[PDB]
């Protein structure tokens, strides 16, 4: 660890801490927490705290059920903002069934469960360099978000308004004050779109420093005067924020995907991870692009991967082997979006990655250029297939795949479906304003 | 299709 | 005991307090008090300050009725938001006949009265450990409540950030200084319905804390310019606020409900509490659910119970048996709500429970299969009886029941009943607006 | 009956 | 008698 029970406390003490948020992450990926006063720090870290665990299952809960919240001592932080009758810290926790066993339903454990799947196989380290975009909408005189964009800047542009120019700054200089190992920031194409790119790490450290990230990117975004919306395709007409994930298996403490004298310096192990990933691609989309809006993001053009093929060079490839080799070798799954669950995501990918590894699967043709330029029928015959189009054409493809079950285990799985299924069905029965402009006065 | 996205690229630059 | 007299006079002097409320709770829960200058403290602690006794009967009071006012030396608590002319403090005072006898008709004593039976019956402490939920409205310029929620939150979510808001904090941390002990807290199921939880304590010491609490929320919630409200089901079709009640009958510093060597590890004793309580479920409903609105909170679905049955895993049951054992084996009764007079809810809950342990009753069998999939007429075939539908269909059960009439004395049972049919009767001869939205245009 | 309250439960979530 | 002032005694207590 990096903090020991005596490390923490003392730090609490000298920091006049008074409020602690034991926080976790549900099945919908929305950040939850049970909040205690520093006076209970003790019962906290003695793993003796309790809560209604059916609050992880989103709105589809059924019978309140007492779970224990063990806090990962390393994911401790003292927010710079709070301090206002004391400072306000936190801890990220694992969710335990009553009988000292994990909660097979924790998105975080499910992941330490699929990583356990990993070490069994021989690998040690799964790592995640991520690419999370987020818009920034100007707020008005009431305090609510409006659909005005913070600035007019394009791809990698320079100064575009100080609200972003010094937001991606106030965020960044701030994000640093909380052990963030952030690589490079830059402005993204669609007006308002932003990107903070941070040093790769352990899957668990990764989807954690990610959840961390949204809380923060939404506060300093709001303290500056705007809404920082992580919504996939907030605006039709324009580009969407997407969450590319950079995958890389290690083992022995060496990159497993790097292969000095082979085809694209890609280790065999690499081709399995790449071949497998391509197999379940249209199955695990449900999890990776988990919302009605996600699929409006995967439209033609706007750089989004619409099909399913790999390339080290293409408009929109579903994976991507980036340049660098050395330790750096890695797979980019451009598909994912900030909406998806940092946990369930990693969970599914890392499981269709391993599938391809334990089972020796054949990766299809590196697609070069003939695809996009291609047509959706001749594109079939090729190891290439469209990615769903609605969060339902998405669910179907996920229930049919027996390795995504195994990936989420019956409890996340079963409840996840029952839920999106309702998400979808809320959107379906609803008569959208669109239907009326077109059909109100015509027919 | 890029002609769409490219078309969905250009609407940004030429404004 | 905790504070002796010279201990109180030591703080009045040092801390410098200029006024002293002498709290006591009436029949309808309103927390009342006579108020004396610190100049009178002597005479008070000698138990000599007197008041109009009938003020407890509530509105149905009839005759000046001199009562003396004994201050529980221990309850002494100095409020902090006070300065300005000296500080303020309060002694919760029991009530006493003008010939030094306890006043049979004061809620608070009646509890000490019933826990007399309890120590006459072999037990040492009958521990309550409450879960009082609530709502917050945003005040208007005229400083008046509105139908506006202070937030659009949900279950255990990271309710209003570290930034500016979280009344929960000012609410929570405040209670810290005053000597409270907050388990945890979390935003509840509906928009602006929050929940705070303390640690358990003998009924006396606890129901005293539900009262103090309700003060500190309502008064801290106002500094923040927001209405607080423990009303039962304030809005239509939005989570009701409930006061989950956790009961643990000990005996020999030992939890009586515990029995490792047995089934569910529940002591035969604990089966006697749970069974006996299922008998008068619908009988003491009127009390624990003392208001007209509780019944718009007692609708199937919103997670609020209706049907008399127990389990440890079922949606909305009447009695719940939490999972953690050892010292924490406790029979949670979920029909109660904040409206309920603590001392009066405990009196009826314990007495209804202490019936089962002295006529050794038999638990009926827990319902885990489910009642919410059954029909009203189907559940009826087993020990499952619906709860009342009104404060009125209820009063006919609290009257009928000879045992509750032994939890509340000829005095309190009378005026509680006296008062609730003028209540119910005030609400049934009215001509509400729905009655116009239904019967003015059609008929 | 859990369809009224889960139904309110989803009316808070989806609004 | 008392039922009109009490009748009032009550009206404000209950509003
Ligand atoms: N820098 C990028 O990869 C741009 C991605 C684009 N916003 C989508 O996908
Ligand atoms: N059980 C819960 O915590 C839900 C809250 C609701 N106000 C009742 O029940
Ligand atoms: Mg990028
Ligand atoms: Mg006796
Ligand atoms: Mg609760
Ligand atoms: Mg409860
Ligand atoms: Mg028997």
């Amino acid at each position: 660890a990096k903090y020991t029970r005596e490390d923490i406390e003392k730090l609490v003490k000298e920091e006049n801490v008074k409020y602690i948020r034991l926080q976790f992450t549900d099945i919908l990926g929305t950040i939850k927490n049970v909040e205690i006063p520093v006076s209970q720090l003790g019962k906290a870290l003695d793993n003796k705290v309790m809560f209604d665990g059916s609050s992880i299952e989103g709105f589809v809960r059924i019978e309140e059920s007492d779970m224990y919240l063990y806090p990962d001592l390393n994911t401790f932080v003292i927010f710079p903002w709070t301090a206002e009758k004391g400072k306000v810290a936190r801890f990220i926790c694992d969710i335990y069934n009553p009988d000292g066993t994990p909660f097979e339903g924790d998105p975080r454990n499910n992941l330490k469960r699929i990583l356990k799947e990993m070490e069994d196989l021989g690998f040690s380290d799964f790592n995640l360099g991520p690419e999370p975009e987020f818009f920034l909408f100007k707020l008005d005189e009431k305090g609510e978000p409006t659909l005005e964009l913070n600035d007019k800047g394009g791809y990698f542009d320079l100064a575009p308004t100080d609200l972003g120019e010094n937001c991606r700054r106030d965020i960044v200089l701030e994000l640093e004050e909380m052990g963030f190992e952030i690589e490079a920031s830059h402005h993204e194409v669609a007006p308002g779109q932003h990107e903070i790119d941070f040093k790769y790490a352990g899957a668990v450290r990764s989807c954690d420093d990610i959840q961390t990230f949204k809380l923060v990117v939404k506060t300093i975004a709001r303290k500056h005067g705007l809404h920082a919306t992580f919504m996939p395709k907030p605006l039709f007409g324009v580009n969407g924020s997407g969450m590319h994930c950079n995958l890389s298996l290690f083992k022995n403490g060496v990159n497993a995907f790097f292969d000095e004298n082979a085809d694209l310096q890609l280790s065999e192990t690499a081709k399995h991870f790449i071949a497998g990933i391509v197999k379940h691609a249209t199955s695990f989309t449900a999890v990776t692009n988990p919302t009605v809006n996600s699929y409006k993001r995967l439209v033609p053009g706007y750089e989004a991967p619409c099909y399913v093929a790999w390339s080290a060079q293409n408009r929109s490839p579903l994976i991507r082997i980036p340049a660098s080799r050395g330790i750096s070798t890695r797979v980019e799954v451009r598909s994912v979006d900030p909406a998806a669950n940092p946990y369930l995501a990693l969970s599914v990918l890392l499981a269709a990655g391993l599938d391809g590894i334990k089972n020796k699967l054949e990766a299809p043709a590196p697609i070069d250029r003939n695809i996009y330029v291609m047509s959706k029928e001749e594109r079939m015959e090729n190891g290439i297939v469209d990615l769903p189009a609605t969060l339902a054409e998405a669910l179907e493809e996920f229930k049919s795949n027996e390795v995504m079950v195994k990936a989420l285990g019956e409890h996340l799985f079963e409840h996840f479906i029952e839920a999106k299924e309702i998400e979808w069905d809320m959107f379906r029965t609803q008569v959208h304003p669109w239907e009326r402009e077109q059909y109100m006065s015509q027919y | 299709k890029m002609l769409e996205g490219q078309n969905a690229h250009f609407r940004y630059k030429n404004r």
